[PDB]
């Protein structure tokens, strides 16, 4: 009636209907449930999964990974909700100083997630499980979470991204109140980019100004913008980000030892640049 | 505060952008609605007392329990501290009808109430009980005009939708 | 971020009463003048571009020595830092006439540049001049007498809007110093 | 894109209320400029050829020299791209004067065309002078009327100004 | 996200001609019909908070299995996840209404909606149920029929757009089986 | 669940370590409370029944106006559940107090809970005075344990000290 | 994660009652059990670094082929990658004593070791080999009778406890082939 092909593709019925030898369990395992992903917006969800199989059509593992996408974009609209709440969007959510850079901004952003994706297997692996082990540490004992957060690689990864951002912990949205702990955050940062990658090469991904020739230039006006509106926050902001980001990089990062519990709450901002992620 | 000019310079702002013709025509439709509801807040300042008595009065008509002692309002000076925060409930509907939006209401009246009213054994149906009587004392012709009137009703409206 | 509205009813809040008839009799005559604040605003935002160009242009013509080397207009990456200042605070300006009060340029622009460009050795008097020059531009748009480009608008009284106009730039100009 | 209520639904959305009473004066503006425009957008529908051929013929009225044999403008087909790409400036000052906003023009025409026109050795002036060309042909009274006028000035002034 | 201004733009663009005159007639039953419409939204979205725990309310007496230790409603927990499901329906259902056209509720909410429901073992068919339930009362809102409240509207003809409503809530119940 | 053992290793697990004899310490302490629990545990598992019922009685005992018509419980069906729900609430506070800790408790009574109540018109001084009633008439000597009797008091004390 | 407790009261839920005599009985043989336990515990996690040593070095002894080039564990970094799974592997299992239930286990560490590992090439057989050497080795431990470290302790049956912690290894040594 329909193709070969098509057929291969498309779905189940049900045992009294569509289909009288009885299916086993391999057949739901494999044709099944098919549908490819979307194209994705952000380097949280870039890594996880295929976005499509030509000539190919899984089943009900697909239900997984469609379900991992539903999750996570509704976990980004919250932590967006954190910056836009009253309906009038704060200065967090800017996006651009000059007319015509927030196309360039989507556009470097894209393919920082395609680089994402180009990264090898074995690093891929690595940022999982340390997301994973990263995100049951903010689970708090909640045993549903638990379990979601075993299950699922992206909502793990944009649940970290997003809470980094909607505590503000950022270590973009903290400036430092002293030439100390310039150097201090200064020094921490680079000691976790050194823990990262011990070749001495570049590696695909990571920071990455440069993608086509003129980006390096706007990269670096759209950071100096981001800094100055970090420069302009006001009192309860900047309170409310430094003991955020004291507690979180502590329980995070700061195992009952006293020392860096103490350059924990002695400087934020040193904590701010230990929240990475 | 959230409300138009502030909801379209906001969004220009976060996008970076110069203000095109759609923040005009935004801010047309204010200039353009603005009389009406100004008008409802003119009579809202005119009787407002009268609205806080009459709600408070049918409050206390319908929920007898709070002057019993167990239950919070049972002291005469209480009985003045649920009257004084009706009083504020219809000055921010007096603000937020002048604003246009909901920012000014939403900003000192809604958020955090929960914790305050959920921690202090006050119960949201005896402010429910106030603001449906006046929202059924209200009017259609008489005293005000029926557009503006409507305006009005979307305020109190959004007041109990916001509390429970 | 406060409009004409928001600041009435700010104002009424900290005297903690009701809205009434005297602030709205002023509101009244906001919102009663209406599209002559809509038309200005139309005019300045359409001929923003070369407002921005004219202006700082005429703000390297009065004294070279900012396209001289160790001016602070000395090469094509300080060039264009200026250009998209002078573009930025044109933008600002914009959003100061459609909300009719300052609280957005002095909030998003005003708060924390005269110490950002003491910090990057920005010479304060010829940035004041460039905010004159842009002044004396968008002024002389709103009232539709530039010489170059003259577009058909009904004809009323418009110059009290544009005191409101030279009074946010000159609340740059008076910042910036 | 970018128009007047998609930017309230838009902004609604990102916060996840529902749609209070700024958004709806917002689209009531909408819907008192929709009609000024609309007629601008019948009009535009109506005579496009003769504008985008008197548009092309006085931007090498003023620019010979692309017509010579550097320059990129220099054979008849690439003079057949020059009336092509003004057709497709015009349609789409259509499409964004039909919606309201620059969203539709902006998405389509102006993010990246910088790349584009400065890689293949185009030059904004001579589209600047098709467009400045045809506002300065516009008129008042005698083809349009007045309000919505200006509503297709704004949307030719945008390109303008996004162009150089 | 688009209504109906982008969607006969982007119908235009496919078809690659400008929008012309009998577009636009469809554009002018949109624009004047126009305050139905809003006085329609600010129905549904007034009594938006009673219509949501009328529904769930309503979903949990028909079959109260739900409620049953092991129904997925069972608990606090689950019970306010229900409660804010509901509630993010109806709100991207007002989003429709105003928008004209579906494109917000298809992009924002329906893309995925489905799997997950499927990965959480929600029950598909009680789902319809509590969007049929909303669609009723807000129907009879959107109508002004409904038993409890019946504010004051000019009258006239509204059925048209009652019509629309029923269509966005079909796309949802549709879309959760 | 929150637990004493889900808290170490949960620790642990967090900090990447083997168990230390601080773990062993801790899990030291629960075999050591735990007779006094499990013992409370039995009796409450043994008359759960009337506990609700003169807890539920006792809760319309002081509060009437429930079941006057305003007011939720005001019929049958309603009155069956306030009863099943603080059957509900002294079944957790079995789990929890055989668990250790209040994880089982809080993650199936009191997550979430704050929605619905504050949804479904539900006004937590009723239960309140539900569990107050069963704390007063609990005991010394006389049905438990004195010192497993504390343990019950914690437990239902964290159930009010959840809820308002 | 759930402990003994945690699984009772599980049960018991999905029963939907009280928690009953029988099964607090079951676990007043838990409680009663306790410090052989605690004692286990101490034993398993005091000799673990050399256990997983010894475990790893004779899972290459017994096929050179890993210490081969082209072997998984040819050069210092595999090496190093090898000995940390070997000790998070006994770390996990380690949890499971305490715990009293295999959910830690399987939740936070066995939930998607198989596909990790085919997905990297780990050859299974010889991870399944290494818990098995971790197995005996950590039975002979948790008995006292290994033949190098003989600690001192008041005597009695430790036999149940060690039927546990195979059963744990069984079950990751199931979980990883
Ligand atoms: C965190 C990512 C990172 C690590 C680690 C590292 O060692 N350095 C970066 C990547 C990196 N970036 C460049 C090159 C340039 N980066 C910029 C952007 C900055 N310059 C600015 O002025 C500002 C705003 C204040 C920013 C954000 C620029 C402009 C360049 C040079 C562009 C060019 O045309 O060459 C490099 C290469 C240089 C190097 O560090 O060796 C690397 C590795
Ligand atoms: C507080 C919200 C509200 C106001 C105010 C009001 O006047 N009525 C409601 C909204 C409303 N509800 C319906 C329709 C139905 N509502 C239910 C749910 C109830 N029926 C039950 O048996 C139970 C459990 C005992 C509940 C909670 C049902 C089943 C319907 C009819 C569904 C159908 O298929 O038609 C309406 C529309 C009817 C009307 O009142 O005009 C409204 C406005
Ligand atoms: C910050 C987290 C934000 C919150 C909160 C919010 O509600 N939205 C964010 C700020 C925001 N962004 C825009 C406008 C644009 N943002 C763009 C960038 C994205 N577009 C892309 O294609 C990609 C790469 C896939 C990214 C990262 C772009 C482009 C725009 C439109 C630019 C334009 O010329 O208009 C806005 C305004 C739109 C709105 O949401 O109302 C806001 C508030
Ligand atoms: C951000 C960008 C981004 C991408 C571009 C993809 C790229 C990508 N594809 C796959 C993975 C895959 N990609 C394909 C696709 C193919 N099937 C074929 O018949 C064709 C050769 C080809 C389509 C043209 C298949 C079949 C897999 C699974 C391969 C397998 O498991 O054997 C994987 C590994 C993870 C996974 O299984 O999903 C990745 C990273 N993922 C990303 O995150
Ligand atoms: C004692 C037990 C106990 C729990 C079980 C939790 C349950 C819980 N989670 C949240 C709150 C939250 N929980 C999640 C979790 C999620 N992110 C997703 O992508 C998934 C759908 C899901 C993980 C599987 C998120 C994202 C928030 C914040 C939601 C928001 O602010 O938008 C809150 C509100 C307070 C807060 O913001 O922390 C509560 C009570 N809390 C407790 O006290
Ligand atoms: C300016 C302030 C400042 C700090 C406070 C530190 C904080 C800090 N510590 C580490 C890194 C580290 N810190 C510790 C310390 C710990 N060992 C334990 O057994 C305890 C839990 C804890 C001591 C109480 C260890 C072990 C590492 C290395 C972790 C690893 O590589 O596994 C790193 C990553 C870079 C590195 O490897 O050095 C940083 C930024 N660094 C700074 O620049
Ligand atoms: C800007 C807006 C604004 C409000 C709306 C109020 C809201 C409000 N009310 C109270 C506080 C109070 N509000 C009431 C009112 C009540 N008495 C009852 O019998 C009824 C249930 C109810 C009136 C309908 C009472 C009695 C208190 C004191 C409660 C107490 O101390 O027990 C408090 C705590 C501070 C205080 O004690 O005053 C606040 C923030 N305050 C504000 O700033
Ligand atoms: C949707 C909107 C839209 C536009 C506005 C155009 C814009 C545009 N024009 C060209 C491309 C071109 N455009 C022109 C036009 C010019 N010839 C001259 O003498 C004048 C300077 C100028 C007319 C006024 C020419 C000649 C080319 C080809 C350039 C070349 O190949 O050298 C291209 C590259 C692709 C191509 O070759 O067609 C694009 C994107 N295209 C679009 O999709
Ligand atoms: C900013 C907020 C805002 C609103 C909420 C609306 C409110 C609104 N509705 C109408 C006007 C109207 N509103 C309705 C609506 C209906 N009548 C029925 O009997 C049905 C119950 C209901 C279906 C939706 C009708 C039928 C009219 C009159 C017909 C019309 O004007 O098209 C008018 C015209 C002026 C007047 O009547 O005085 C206005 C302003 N407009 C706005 O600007
Ligand atoms: C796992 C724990 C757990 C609980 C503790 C309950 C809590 C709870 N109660 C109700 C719901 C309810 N609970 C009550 C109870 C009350 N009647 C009154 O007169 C008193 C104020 C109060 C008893 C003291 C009533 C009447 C309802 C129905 C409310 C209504 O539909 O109006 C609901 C909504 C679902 C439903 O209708 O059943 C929930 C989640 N449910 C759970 O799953
Ligand atoms: C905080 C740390 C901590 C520990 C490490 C344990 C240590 C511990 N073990 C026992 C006690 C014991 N420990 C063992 C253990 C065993 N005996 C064998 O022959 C086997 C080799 C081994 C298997 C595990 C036995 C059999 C007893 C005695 C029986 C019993 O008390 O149940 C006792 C009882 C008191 C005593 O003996 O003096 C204590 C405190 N408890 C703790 O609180
Ligand atoms: C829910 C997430 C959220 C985000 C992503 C947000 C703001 C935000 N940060 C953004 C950017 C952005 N924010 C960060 C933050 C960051 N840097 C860090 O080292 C850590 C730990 C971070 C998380 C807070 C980066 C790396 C970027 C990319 C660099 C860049 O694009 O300039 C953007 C995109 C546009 C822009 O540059 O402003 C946005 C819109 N506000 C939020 O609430
Ligand atoms: C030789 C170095 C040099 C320059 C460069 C100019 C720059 C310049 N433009 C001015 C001012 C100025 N500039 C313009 C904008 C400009 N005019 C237009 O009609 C159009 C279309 C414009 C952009 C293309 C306007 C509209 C004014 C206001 C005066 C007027 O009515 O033209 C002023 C007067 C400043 C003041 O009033 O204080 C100066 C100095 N002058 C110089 O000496
Ligand atoms: C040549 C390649 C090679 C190896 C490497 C070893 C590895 C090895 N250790 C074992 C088993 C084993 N290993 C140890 C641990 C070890 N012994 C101690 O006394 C101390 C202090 C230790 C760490 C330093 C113990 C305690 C046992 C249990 C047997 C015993 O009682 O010694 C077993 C028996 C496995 C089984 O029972 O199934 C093997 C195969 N064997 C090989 O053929």
């Amino acid at each position: 009636v329909v193709d070969p092909f098509q057929r291969k593709f498309q779905s189940i019925g049900k045992i009294g209907i569509d289909y009288s030898r009885p299916k086993k369990l391999a057949t739901y395992k494999r044709v099944g449930y098919s549908v490819g992903l979307d194209f994705p917006n952000a380097v949280s969800m870039a890594g996880h999964y295929s976005l499509t199989d030509c000539t190919r059509a899984g089943g009900a593992a697909k239900i997984l990974m469609k379900y991992d996408e539903y999750c996570a974009k509704g976990m980004l609209q919250v932590y967006k909700r954190s910056a836009v709440s009253t309906g009038v969007y704060t200065t967090k959510c800017t996006e651009a100083t000059q007319p015509g850079v927030a196309y360039d901004v989507r556009v470097f952003n894209r393919t920082a997630a395609f680089r994402q994706a180009q990264k090898p297997v074995n690093v891929r692996l690595g940022e999982q499980y340390a997301a994973r082990k990263a995100c049951v540490t903010l689970a708090h004992n909640c045993s549903r979470e638990e379990a979601q957060f075993k299950n699922m690689p992206m909502s793990c990864a944009t649940f970290l991204a997003g809470k980094m951002e909607a505590m503000g912990t950022c270590y973009r949205t903290v400036r430092p109140s002293s030439k100390a702990e310039d150097y201090m955050a200064g020094s921490v940062r680079m000691q976790v980019y050194q823990k990262g990658n011990a070749s001495g090469v570049y590696p695909v991904g990571g920071c990455e100004d440069g993608h086509a020739k003129g980006d390096a230039d706007l990269r670096r006006v759209i950071a100096l913008a981001s800094e100055y509106r970090a420069a302009q926050q006001g009192a309860a902001a900047v309170t409310g980000a430094q003991y955020a980001s004291s507690k979180m990089a502590i329980q995070l990062y700061g195992h009952s030892c006293n020392h860096e519990e103490g350059q924990f709450c002695d400087y934020p901002a040193v904590a701010a640049a230990m929240c990475r992620y | 505060m959230k409300s138009v000019i502030t909801t379209t310079i906001s969004a220009a702002d976060a996008a970076g952008r110069f203000p095109s013709s759609s923040d005009l025509e935004s801010i047309q439709g204010n200039i353009q609605r603005a009389s009406a509801r100004l008008e409802a807040a003119e009579k809202l300042s005119g009787n407002h007392e009268a609205v806080v008595k009459e709600a408070g009065d049918a409050c206390f008509a319908k929920y007898s329990y709070l002057k019993n002692s167990g239950e919070a309002g049972d002291s005469q000076e209480k009985i003045n501290k649920c009257y004084r925060d009706v009083d504020h409930y219809m000055r921010l509907i007096n603000y937020s009808l002048v604003v246009g939006g909901t920012g000014p209401l939403d900003e000192w009246g809604i958020a955090g109430s929960r914790e305050v009213y959920r921690t202090l054994n006050l119960p949201g149906s005896a402010y429910i009980a106030s603001f449906t009587f006046t929202r059924d004392r209200l009017c259609v012709p008489r005293d005000m005009s029926s557009q503006a009137g409507v305006e009005f009703v979307a305020a109190l409206d959004y007041v109990i939708n916001s509390l429970s | 971020m406060l409009d004409a509205f928001s600041r009435v009813v700010v104002n009424s809040d900290s005297k903690a009463a009701y809205v009434g008839g005297s602030d709205l009799q002023s509101l009244k005559t906001f919102i009663s003048d209406g599209n002559k604040r809509l038309d200005a605003v139309n005019c300045i935002v359409s001929n923003a571009s070369c407002i921005v160009s004219d202006a700082i242009s005429g703000m390297i013509c009065e004294n070279p020595g900012l396209i001289a080397p160790g001016g602070n207009c000395y090469t094509n990456r300080r060039m264009a830092a200026c250009l998209r200042d002078g573009e930025i605070i044109l933008r600002y300006v914009s959003y100061a006439l459609l909300a009719g009060d300052s609280s957005v340029l002095d909030d998003r622009c005003l708060n924390g540049l005269k110490e950002t460009y003491i910090a990057l050795g920005v010479p304060t008097a010829s940035t004041s001049r460039a905010v004159s020059i842009m002044k004396a531009a968008s002024t002389a748009f709103i009232m539709n007498t530039a010489s170059g480009r003259k577009i058909e608008i009904a004809a009323g009284d418009c110059q009290a809007l544009q005191s409101e106009a030279a009074a946010y730039f000159d609340k740059v100009g008076s910042a910036v110093d």
